[PDB]
């Protein structure tokens, strides 16, 4: 059987970190599982047979690997923007 | 609980598309064993021995294309 | 109470023949393929 | 469902000469059932006279 | 169910075109062990013998081409 | 839904490893799902390799 | 629609290629079976079989040669 | 059947930031549609199957590889000639 | 325990299908060799050796096709 | 515990390496195995790599 | 062009698959289509491996 | 010490699944070829000889898929 | 210009160096069928039928070996 | 038999630190000088697990090490 | 020079298909131009590879 | 000491290179002599790697 | 207590045969295939 | 305490032949395969 959530669940903001700091729970949120559902694909060796389950366990490598490297430049970036300034 | 792979239920879908092709080649053996002067179980045997033949065959050449495939895959990996 | 009822569920669903013999005494025909040596043709009747 | 899940080839007959009998096999209900196939399958012939 | 292949079809359709021949065969042996000096009846035994004896010929060499046919092709797999 | 009409072959084969034809027809259409499945394998790989590349190069 | 491809309408040329192999193996094996003893029908079956099996020995031969050539190809993407 | 267009306008800049739109809008659409255009060279299973038609996919990789690599570094020269010029 | 293969079982039923034919070709041979000129024993002696003919021609050929068969799954191993 | 059923199956082939059906079953086997393994080498590479990039990075 | 002349003598081999001349024939032109083809495959690759190289050269 | 690796278990795991066929093909060359012509001795070697050739590239063959994975971990080093 | 490589030059020696080859099987074998029963019609037949099968095995195999030694330079072009 | 036993704060984090890279060293040094665990593939993948967090570790110590010290020369230069 | 003896003995035999000694002649001539190009092949690649690998280092 | 018991099964195979339980035993040997060289190489070779490292980073 | 009883009951289901001889007498009936040779066709009673 | 009990529990689960030749004389049969050359058909005893 399968079985989806259909009710998010919201807060509402008032100032400008807790904005950053969902942006910085959301990503926490969104490598934790990804980090563990491909092994969990893994670890289940008749999800490593399947072709078809291979394929999409392929680019869901891509995904995962894309996405991280973007956050870490980007504040690569972001904070190095901030460096150079105030050392001037 | 004893694991069964994607590998296996190809593998086992020769295994259940003949249904006693591993009793009919014991079934074979023992009736020609008997009596190896029966011109009615000769020409039955030379069918069962080749049909035997074919089924091994057709398992193992279809695994090894299976096989080469996923290794593309998880070189493709990194 | 929903996140008990949704994972009862999908635990009962993963958890969900002997054969016999029998022995019948025919009453109006023979058994067994019949071989006719009636010499025009070797008749058979399965 | 599973028991309504017998395939038909797994039906196995033979005839038994010396007792003028059929030994089947099969699950429960599929050995009552082609008891009504063999049931209707021997009436009483008849007799005819040439001249 | 005993299981039939294709290969089994083809060997039984000799089988079956000769309706009991394989029992006709031992009938007129039958005939002529009692009394081995007619003529009447060596002659009748000469040719369902002959008949006989390409019989089964005819049909262990055409299930080994069909053999070779199948092997041919699923060598060609991999 | 190529995977569909690869999956309704092999039976046919499972039911009858003999007949000539039909595993002439299996073979034709196993082999070139083998074309297909390494087809979208590498073809996702340089793609992935090309927008590393970028980042390679911005970092 | 159910997809056929290139080396499927190659395979299907060889299919269409040839008029009616299919039909002509099965006719003159059931003229043969029931009377496997004509000569006429033993000098036509002879030659029913023998095109039999060099076409499916074409057809495999020819989605080997063509597979080996993309594959060389597709390695030779990345 | 297939089509081409032949007209290339031209709408005039009034400044420098008119014509940096033309450019990177001109490229967008065209970096858009060819690899597009190589998925629906492969998600057409017709199309992968044949030998002819292989090269002149694999052809289209490989234009598509050096284009976008040809932009990457130049704008990564080009924004590094400003971040020594603005070091001095 | 004396090792014994799939293929020494299947040949050892052959050994064992005939009662004593290892005997008896070498003691009907002997009973012939004291007196090769008596017919109750001359066609007594054909019988014992074109069954004995048969009988080591069908096993070694049996065990040859065997043979082919495994060679090719071990070279589907690597 | 995968490896547990394929350190089982071998010596019934080593005590019987003429077996038609043992072996066809060991190949599903072992390839299967074979193929595992490395995948999970593979996997965790990635996850290696990816994490060293973050410090080559920062550094 | 030559693709043309690949794809004119299957079919009289096709109409008659037993004539000695033509497959012999038929031999000859596919196998040079086959080294035709991977010819342009590996020339194609030359020619992307060494401009990949001068933009990793200079980055 | 005498040093075993895992490679060593599983090729010595082959010299223990066999019990004698490294010598129970010494005793039939020393039989058979003391008198070159006996059936019951030709088909005995035949039947030893076989099994030979099927167990040396098990234990062959089994070593080559075994090693490459232990390439492919070292290849994962770096 | 219907374009011929070198494959077709070295089939295209084995076409000149017989002048019409083609054509004297297919003649000797009218006069045979005219009459299959002359001793000189028969004796000339077994000469031009087996020169044939000669003639395209030694072109067939000639191209074969050509073409293993053009895929090994190919494959050492990248 | 196998056996088992059972058992400013700078300055013991960098005396922690000092003997905690150091056994790490000492355990994949044997575990590569002993051979029997170096052919092991699943020996292997735990050692490879102990290779790569071996230079997560000290390079992430090294980091912020340099990043601490990387945070004092600015200040005091000021 | 070989290749001149090489295309020497083919149409001698293409004439006369069935000389016994003129193909053993060939056979000795034929396979041994086929070990002549590949080791020419195979020889001018590693030199290449060794001039590429230098330049590979100091790149 | 790897080497040396490497290095013994040599000569064995040298005065009679067609027993067939010594290159049984040689092949098991040579190959896991394959997995001990290069492993030892790769090994060094990440303390090597990361010590490096520091110091550019330091400089 | 709630980890107690799962870790107790989950190692319960993964915790969780001889052959013999019998030897038995006929009453009506011999044993073994017999032959009638009634020399018309070789009737057999298994 | 917990570590002595835990780890001398699972060693003794990791913890936990000749033969010889009998003579036996029958009494009342012979021992061998027996034939029945009743020249109609060959039975046999087994």
């Amino acid at each position: 059987g399968q079985a989806v959530n259909i009710r998010s669940m919201e807060t509402d903001i008032v100032s400008l970190d807790d904005r950053l700091l969902q942006a910085f729970s959301g990503s926490a949120i969104a490598t934790a599982v990804d980090k563990q559902t491909i092994t969990n694909r893994i670890e289940d060796p008749n999800l490593v047979t399947d072709p078809k389950e291979l394929a999409i366990s392929q680019e869901m490598i891509s995904d995962y690997n894309l996405y991280v490297s973007m956050v870490s430049t980007l504040t690569r970036k972001g904070v190095g923007a901030v460096e150079t300034l105030l050392r001037s | 609980t004893p694991w069964s792979g994607y590998l296996d239920d190809v593998s086992a879908k020769f295994d259940t598309g003949v249904d006693n092709l591993q009793t009919q080649v014991t079934e074979a053996l023992d009736k020609l064993a008997a009596k190896p002067s029966d011109p009615a179980l000769l020409a039955a045997y030379q069918s069962k021995l080749s049909e035997y033949n074919l089924y091994r065959n057709a398992q193992s050449n279809t695994v090894k294309v299976f096989k080469d495939i996923d290794a593309a895959i998880i070189q493709n990996f990194r | 109470y929903v996140d008990m009822v949704v994972n009862a569920a999908t635990m009962m669903d993963k958890q969900n023949g002997r054969q016999k013999i029998g022995v019948m005494r025919l009453n109006n025909t023979f058994v067994g393929d019949r071989t006719y040596n009636l010499r025009d043709q070797k008749m058979v009747i399965p | 469902a599973l028991k309504q899940n017998a395939a038909a080839g797994n039906i196995k007959i033979v005839a038994y000469p010396d007792t003028n009998s059929l030994l089947v096999k099969g699950t429960a209900e599929q050995v009552h059932f082609i008891e009504m196939l063999v049931k209707a399958l021997d009436v009483a012939k008849r007799h005819v006279e040439l001249s």
